[PDB]
């Protein structure tokens, strides 16, 4: 068993869809500022 | 004299394939 | 410096399978998920009070 995660499948009928990697790249780009900010809150 | 970054490097958990296969019976 | 000008916003929350099944049509592609791996122990970035 064990179906493979990240097996590509088109969820919607939009001409251009996001896909997971774009969102994760945005998150990894935005993270360093958030990590720097959280030190002051701590 | 040296700035100390907080978020420490952490490793993940090794993937395991044999355990999901096994079924469990209560004793 | 303005919340409205932000392009994106990302939030991480704890949820269970029953919450996802409350609205079955809303969510797709549920079978492939490995429930056991995605736990608060395995995610170190999420900040929570659950033991």
């Amino acid at each position: 068993p064990l179906p493979d995660p990240s097996q590509a499948t088109k969820l919607t009928s939009w001409k251009n869809e996001l896909s997971l990697q774009a969102l994760k790249a945005d998150l990894d780009a935005a993270k360093p500022s958030h990590t720097a900010m959280m030190i002051k809150v701590k | 004299t040296f700035f100390w970054l907080k978020k420490a490097i952490i490793t993940a958990r090794k993937e395991q394939y044999f355990m999901p296969l096994a079924s469990v019976t209560n004793m | 410096g303005d919340i409205n000008k932000a392009m994106f916003a990302i939030v991480s929350f704890e949820t269970c399978k029953a919450d996802l099944l409350k609205e079955k049509d809303r969510y797709h592609n549920l079978n492939k998920i490995d429930w056991q791996s995605s736990a608060p122990v395995n995610e170190p970035d999420h900040a929570t009070t659950t033991p």
